[PDB]
């Protein structure tokens, strides 16, 4: 039985942040050849298919509202995104701050929705006027701009994996 | 895009905290002014008690006094604990 | 002076600022109100440990006397399989005139954190009933204690005075 | 003998409780400016029936504080009370 | 240190205003126990409901 | 034109985040507001993504500063690219290799490390203040 | 007793100095009390030391009996939750010559400071209703580059109070308005801070139907009604 | 006493309470939830006949709610037991419909955390205790206080009305408690002696006398008349006695305490009432803490008013509840 | 002392709106602000180049303080295109690389604060009193820019609020910039973004932060 | 550490006996930004005018705004006499729980 965290993983976002890691992982690669020629001139895959087991997927278990399993698939979002920037090797306390940063983020903007839902003055703002202003007193000064960050890291940024890769290639092409 | 107003009981509390606000920032002034061995109250206190905790930070009045430029580079026995666990965090590898 | 540092803590980080020479004096008041502080921070501790039905005091207990007393929260001290006490403490000593500990941590590569299984988790909560006490008496089910071997296992002041009826 | 030392030790230890340098007392500026207020109101109004002297300075005619021009640092000062 | 308190005691009554029998009346009053109530839960032969008049409680 | 969140919604409708919805349903429990909507739960999982990307790579720009072997990298880069399409077939080497060594056990061996002391710094910029002492005495 | 394994490697220096710390090391005060009785007070500077006596002496500084008047009238200033609009520069005056006189300042205060302190009280107050401002509303023209009129009530700057709770002096002014700005539907706050009592649903007494005219305590309550 | 034993409880539950006619348990959790147990294996769905629809869904007999963003601290039922009410460290207070399974109505009158909500005892207001050391009297029908009961030194840990609705108890952590007018709102009460903070408080149903409990494991009597002590109790261990009960006609206590204990106390031994001795020995009576292997000054001595006391072997006890008719219930949760 | 610039900051403020001829007090204010930015750059830029380990500060050390607007360093790229590769981009992680008054409108451009040579600068700013180092190879160029940029901007927002309290004046009832204008256009540039601030909303400690450069 | 068993010895000088393990380093973490934000503004108020007076200033400019305020009794009691003027208000006499008004409770609301 499929568990609904392993749901949308191959849906949109998560095939292009895929991409991504690969793309930067099998560049990462070609420099340690033209690293082994500058040598003689003196890899584990991702795998996003991990689920629990299938005893801990019964109704008996809260596999759904504990504070580990949460965590972990925080852990493992965040090191699936602090990795498309560049990094390959971290402490393990840098990324316990980095889950811990994005737990509280996501807690103030639930809070502040919840705050923007149940207040007793006398001008509450309608549907879309509480989600504007929720994202705006936190985070992202327009909504827009998500459209552009989507744009940003799996528009642009693969195009512009690919063609370093294509030029590493006809450079190692050239090469030998 | 819309002009927003404000109310009577708002214009009370907002007046109360710029009421509390005013004798807050000169309370902890007149302590500077007193640290400096003086008598008057100058601006550079009032200036430097902004500039330091509220960080509002005013345009020059007395912003050149206030303004100082310590690099806060360690000593030398920091520097060199940092040498001995650097050495010890190579030599554990 | 007071027991958290005459000089041998607050002083190293006096120097971290760059600060070389200052009085003991200075040292031993700024040590004096910085124990003071912690003293203050272990009270608000202590209260949400009471109020949070528990005798140990975890590290969540602390992280709350932080927010009540609006001091800027210290990030890092919660991590995967949260159990209680999970043992951290390595700290290695280097030599010199003096001690210095620096918190040896290992490196890890991603690929080893994103291709990692998922922990196991327990049960949803349930609740289960029986009598501890039926005329004043205690009627020896298995889940009643021995009333003996409460000697054996805590102290008289974590179990209070034993009397029966 | 270490069983000395341990117990002197937490002797000295059950013996050291901290005080803060600062404290900043929460209050307020209009409870303080009432309370000062109406004191002068009512203290301007009756008499004091001393026995040799009577509280209080010029236009205050209360209990009014001793803080010195140096020492502005101090946790203490003196008050003024009527004195027989 | 609580004959002090005593005397303090008796001095503030004496400048907040209590004559000395009304004093002594007041600390023979504030020395002996509360006696027994023997309606105590109102036991329902000479006990009667709170009234539902709309009002907020007054000691 | 600037996408109105009708259409922000719109899209989410067919493409999800990369959080999915039982980490935002644990967040919503532990927060309270239940909500029903799977966009909004799609929406702030794309809000908390986009505010940790920012958070990483402002750590990669201080971990990438802070470092000498990265800006002499990023400042001899085709310069050394000069002396690596120079090294041509066996005939030509004699010439090449007097500084390649030294930048070759130093960029060779060097990992990019997300570290305490580099986000301490990149969320020092955001507001925190995240102080980790070096030793402990 | 028992901890011999842990109060052992402490060192030597350590144990030595731990064995001698005791109670009696400060000047300080802790009654509670007794600290919020010397905040209460109002304090004149005195002078006993001979060498601040001649420089007070030298700069034509007065004695305390004008320090005391400059204490009470920097106290009888028309403080500016009374006068509902933000005060000017002969009350800021006022008041921050009496403030230094309790402090122990017996100079001059400048005359820039005090615009100083309207410019730090601009930039606070209008930093507090700009962050109160752009929650009841998302202005899309502002906050871009490509409904009607709202009012802010007390319930709003209770609630973006604690959303955005750094923005605050976090003294009393805070505590009122966490503590008593919000009000419930029966709170009759359009008042004349005496209409809210019992006394006043129950009437006016008339007057002087007696020789000798003594009234009761039910009809002197109506008579500061008036006032 | 009947033991209600909590399972899978990972230390993430605080103080719970039953109802009365004891058929719904109420469990505040550490991350957010409200637990509501049918403790007569129920259906707790309240078809009411209507029979809609979603059998699909999972009932457990047992239902969750979800309306904080903190960790909730205390949770109090109505005599009506119709309604909730859950204290929680978001600033708020709620109330919750015990037979549609939603929040009603958010109660904000606090800047600090929220640790005993109680309600009266006609159902009337609730008062509460929090960190800010004052206690607020509230009405269910305002979303604002009435009442501030100002006065204590650090923060107010429990509450409890005098069983008429008149008075207020709070209990404090600078080792004393204090009766207040709820009228006027002034104190009319300070009672010293503790040496704790005071943690759980109680009025018996005469009303004359007070008991409470600090976390030094003593608890005493004082009468409200004289404010002076009467006698206190010296059976449990050196730790918390959480809960505290009442015998419905006459003077015996139940506390439930954090040294797994569940322990009896005879209010009128050493007063000027003592209720009825027996006329005419035993042989584990006067050797138990004779036997005294760990120490004398290493061991607890207990006061001649404890009778009893049942260990419930590992488990702590939260709440004990003593129902009407000689009948109390313990409630905890299974330690490890 | 103060006063050295002020022919120059004429000549800045005429390329963002209308001239007027300013007064001395605008141009003091806005002499103080560029020599109070100019020394908190050069600190951060320091704070930053020395834990490198490297007293000279690099060209790319003060645009680094710049990273977020990328218009801007595009400026800054295309203004260093007449003089006749970032560190953290995203091409440099990786180890290896393959292979009739119009003329008198452009003139005021020309005219720069530090153009002719870095001598009243030098001991104006203070380069020499906080610096560690020697990092003069092409700091004083972007130190120049900065600066070009600093007043333009300011100038350019202390006029729009002018203009929007003409019109607020104009409707209450119903040209030179003063010290108030630039000390509210100071105080539109000085606020901090909402992003830099979402992390410590809900915690109540006052926020203590840096003067933002432009 | 010697200040990871000082800690020990701190935590149980105040009858603290269970712990868990970070909880010294999390107080030694604490101490550590409180010392080194106290002594960076010891250093420019010294800077301005080290000596002890000086910590004082630097640690009254930061009591004003994180710590537990002193003695907050009298202005608790002025505030709760300014709540206490106004007497109650009348109560329903049908033995129950009484809602508020239906736009001030949490159920006419939509998403």
């Amino acid at each position: 039985k499929q568990s609904r965290f392993l749901a949308n993983k191959d849906l949109g976002l998560t095939p292009k942040m895929n991409q991504n890691i690969t793309l930067i992982q099998q560049i990462r690669h070609i420099c340690h050849k033209i690293s082994l020629i500058r040598m003689l001139q003196s890899y584990t895959i991702i795998d996003d298919s991990l689920d629990i087991d299938p005893v801990s997927q019964l109704p008996t278990h809260d596999y759904k509202n504990n504070r580990e399993l949460i965590w972990k698939f925080m852990h493992k979002n965040i090191s699936k995104v602090a990795m498309a920037n560049g990094f390959e090797t971290a402490h393990p306390s840098a990324i316990n701050m980095l889950t811990e940063i994005a737990g509280d983020y996501l807690s103030n903007l639930i809070k502040t929705l919840k705050l923007h839902h149940e207040t007793n003055s006398l001008n509450r703002g309608t549907n879309v006027e509480m989600l504007q202003t929720t994202l705006l007193e936190n985070g992202i000064n327009r909504p827009d701009d998500l459209f552009s960050y989507v744009e940003s890291e799996f528009g642009k940024k693969t195009k512009k994996l690919q063609d370093i890769k294509q030029k590493l290639e006809s450079f190692l092409r050239a090469l030998l | 895009d819309g002009e927003t107003v404000i109310d009577g009981d708002v214009e009370e509390l907002l007046l109360d905290l710029a009421d509390d606000f005013v004798t807050n920032v000169t309370a902890f002034s007149c302590r500077l002014a007193k640290h400096r061995k003086s008598d008057n109250l100058e601006a550079r206190d009032i200036q430097l008690h902004l500039e330091r905790n509220w960080n509002i930070r005013i345009p020059g009045y007395s912003a050149d006094e206030i303004r100082s430029t310590r690099k806060w580079n360690p000593s030398q026995n920091y520097n060199q604990k940092l040498q001995s666990i650097t050495s010890d965090k190579v030599a554990a590898a | 002076y007071t027991i958290w540092s005459p000089q041998d803590t607050v002083k190293d980080v006096a120097e971290s600022l760059g600060l070389e020479n200052i009085n003991d004096d200075v040292l031993k008041a700024l040590a004096m109100d910085v124990e003071y502080r912690i003293l203050e921070i272990i009270e608000q501790a202590v209260k949400f440990k009471r109020h949070s039905k528990r005798d140990v005091l975890t590290t969540d207990d602390v992280s709350k006397a932080l927010r009540v007393l609006n001091v800027e929260p210290l990030y890092g001290y919660y991590d995967g399989s949260e159990v209680n006490k999970a043992v951290s403490f390595s700290k290695v000593n280097t030599s010199g005139g003096q001690s210095v500990y620096y918190l040896d941590e290992e490196e890890v590569d991603f690929d080893r954190l994103i291709n990692e299984p998922l922990p196991q988790v327990p049960r949803l909560p349930t609740f289960t009933t029986h009598w501890l006490a039926v005329e004043g008496v205690q009627p020896a089910i298995i889940q009643n204690p021995n009333l003996n071997d409460i000697r054996v296992s805590q102290p008289p002041f974590i179990r209070g005075a034993i009397v029966t009826a | 003998t270490p069983e000395e030392e341990t117990t002197q030790v937490l002797n000295g230890v059950s013996r050291s409780f901290p005080l803060p340098l600062e404290s900043t007392v929460l209050s307020s500026v209009r409870y303080r400016t009432k309370y000062f207020r109406m004191r002068e109101m009512f203290a301007s109004s009756f008499s004091v029936k001393p026995g040799y002297t009577s509280p209080g300075y010029g236009a205050i005619h209360s209990r009014v504080g001793c803080l010195d021009l140096d020492r502005t640092t101090d946790y203490k000062f003196r008050v003024r009370t009527p004195q027989p | 240190s609580a004959s002090d308190l005593n005397r303090i005691v008796l001095e503030y009554l004496n400048k907040k205003g209590y004559h000395r029998t009304e004093a002594m009346l007041r600390a023979e009053s504030g020395r002996t126990l509360t006696p027994q109530n023997k309606q105590s839960p109102a036991n329902t032969k000479t006990g009667k409901f709170p009234e539902q008049s709309s009002i907020p409680p007054n000691p | 034109k600037d996408k109105t969140l009708e259409e922000i919604l719109e899209m989410m409708d067919s493409t999800p985040p990369i959080i999915p919805d039982a980490v935002i349903d644990y967040y919503l429990t532990k927060n309270g507001f239940n909500v029903a909507d799977v966009r909004v739960k799609r929406l702030l999982a794309l809000a908390t993504q986009k505010f940790v990307s920012d958070i990483a790579k402002d750590a990669y720009e201080y971990s990438r500063i802070r470092s000498s072997v990265a800006v002499s990298n990023a400042n001899n880069s085709q310069a050394r690219a000069r002396q690596l399409l120079q090294g041509q077939q066996q005939p030509g080497v004699q010439q090449i290799s007097q500084q390649q060594h030294q930048q070759n056990e130093k960029t060779t061996a060097s990992k990019v490390v997300l570290t305490v002391n580099d986000l301490s710094s990149a969320v020092a910029e955001y507001g925190l203040n995240i102080g980790r002492p070096d030793f402990y005495r | 007793y028992k901890k011999i394994v842990m109060s052992l490697p402490l060192n030597d220096r350590n144990r030595l100095k731990m064995i001698t710390k005791e109670a009696g090391k400060r000047g300080f005060i802790f009654c509670s009390v007794f600290q919020a009785r010397l905040n209460n007070i109002p304090k004149i500077p005195i002078v006993t030391n001979p060498e601040s006596l001649k420089r007070v002496k030298s700069n034509n500084l007065k004695t305390p009996l004008e320090w005391s008047q400059d204490i009470m009238n920097g106290f009888n200033v028309p403080l500016a939750s009374e006068s509902h609009s933000l005060p000017d520069t002969d009350s800021f005056y006022l008041r921050m010559v009496g403030i230094a006189r309790e402090h122990g300042l017996v100079g001059t205060v400048d005359a820039r400071c005090v615009e100083l302190i309207s410019l730090a009280l601009d930039q606070y107050l209008k930093n507090i209703i700009e962050f109160t401002i752009d929650t009841v509303r998302y202005r899309r023209k502002k906050y871009s580059d490509y409904s009607g009129l709202y009012k802010s009530v007390s319930e709003m700057a209770a609630d973006k109070r604690d959303a955005k709770i750094k923005q605050l002096d976090d003294d009393k002014n805070e505590d009122e308005c966490a503590d008593e700005a919000k009000s419930i539907n029966n709170g009759n706050n359009s008042s004349k801070d005496d209409i809210g009592d019992i006394s006043m649903s129950s009437a006016v007494n008339e007057e002087l139907h007696e020789n000798r005219t003594i009234s009761l305590t039910n009809e002197d309550i109506y008579d500061s009604l008036s006032i | 006493v009947c033991m209600y034993t909590f399972q899978n409880t990972n230390k993430d539950m605080s103080c719970l309470d039953f109802s009365d006619d004891c058929r719904i348990a109420a469990a505040g959790f550490q991350d957010s939830y409200i637990k509501i147990w049918s403790l007569d294996g129920s259906s707790l769905n309240n078809p009411n006949i209507a029979l809609n629809n979603n059998d699909k869904d999972e009932d457990p007999t047992c239902k969750t709610l979800v309306g904080h963003s903190g960790t909730v601290y205390s949770t109090s039922f109505s005599p009506d037991n119709k309604y909730l009410l859950s204290g929680s460290e978001d600033k708020t207070v709620r109330l919750w419909s015990m037979d549609t399974h939603t929040a009603l109505v958010s109660y904000k009158g606090h800047n600090h955390p929220v640790w005993d909500v109680s309600f009266s005892p006609l159902g009337h207001y609730f008062a509460t205790a929090s960190h800010d050391q004052t206690a607020r009297l509230w009405s269910c029908d305002h979303i604002y206080p009435l009442r501030i009961f100002a006065g204590h030194l650090n923060d107010v840990d429990c509450v409890s009305f005098h069983p008429n609705g008149c008075y207020v108890f709070t209990g404090s952590s600078d080792k004393t408690c204090r009766m207040w007018d709820v009228s006027t709102g002034d104190s009319v009460r300070l009672f010293l002696g503790h040496t704790a903070p005071v943690i759980s408080i109680a009025v018996c149903p005469d009303g004359r006398w007070l008991s409470t409990g600090s976390e030094d494991g003593i608890i005493n009597v004082w009468d409200i008349g004289t404010g002076k002590r009467l006698k206190q109790m010296r059976g449990h261990g050196k730790n918390a006695i959480y809960s505290l009960s009442y015998s419905k006609e006459g003077n015996v206590l139940i506390s439930g305490g954090a040294d797994h204990t569940v322990r009896v106390w005879d209010l009128k031994k050493a007063t000027t009432e003592p209720s009825a001795e027996p006329d005419e020995g035993d042989v584990t009576a006067s050797i138990n803490q004779d036997i005294k292997e760990y120490g004398r000054r290493r061991t607890v001595i207990p006061t001649s008013d404890l009778v009893a006391s049942f260990y419930t072997k590992k488990t702590p006890v939260f709440k004990v509840k003593f129902s009407r008719s000689n009948l109390a219930l313990a409630g905890g949760a299974f330690r490890p | 002392d103060k006063h050295k610039y002020r022919v120059e900051i004429q000549q800045m403020m005429f390329v963002s709106g209308e001239i007027n001829d300013p007064p001395v007090e605008t141009t003091s204010l806005i002499e103080d602000i560029v020599r109070g930015q100019v020394i908190e750059i050069l600190l951060q830029s320091n704070k930053t180049a020395h834990l490198r380990g490297s007293r000279s500060i690099l060209p790319e050390d003060v645009i680094f303080l710049i990273r977020h607007d990328k218009a801007k360093v595009n400026r800054l790229r295309t203004y260093l295109s007449w003089k006749d590769k970032l560190p953290w981009e995203l091409q440099f992680m990786f180890n290896e690389h393959p292979l009739e008054e119009y003329v008198h409108w452009s003139d005021c451009r020309q005219a720069s604060f530090t153009f002719r040579k870095n001598k009243r600068f030098k001991d104006w700013s203070g380069i020499s009193q906080l610096t560690e180092g020697k990092p003069h190879d092409d700091v004083i160029d972007i130190l120049g820019f900065l600066t070009f940029e600093i007043v333009c901007s300011l100038t350019e927002t202390a006029l729009k609020i002018k203009q929007r309290e003409q019109v607020l004046q104009t409707q209450k009832d119903k040209n030179p910039l003063k010290p108030r204008h630039i000390e509210e256009a100071w105080r539109v540039l000085q606020t901090i973004d909402m992003r830099h601030r979402a992390l410590t909303n809900f915690k109540g400690g006052r926020l203590s932060s840096k003067p933002i450069i432009m | 550490p010697r200040d990871v068993r000082l800690l020990h010895l701190l935590l149980a000088s105040q009858s603290i006996h269970q712990y868990e393990d970070q909880v010294p380093l999390q107080l030694m973490d604490f101490a550590h930004r409180y010392t080194q934000g106290v002594l960076k503004d010891a250093l420019v108020y010294n800077d301005y005018a080290l000596g002890v007076e000086d910590i004082r200033l630097a640690i009254a400019a930061r009591t004003q705004y994180q710590f537990k305020p002193t003695a907050p009794k009298e202005l608790m009691l002025q505030l709760a006499a300014e709540r206490n003027k106004k007497a109650l208000p009348q109560v329903m006499g049908t033995w129950g729980v009484r809602l508020p008004p239906e736009k001030y409770c949490l159920t006419a609301k939509e998403w």
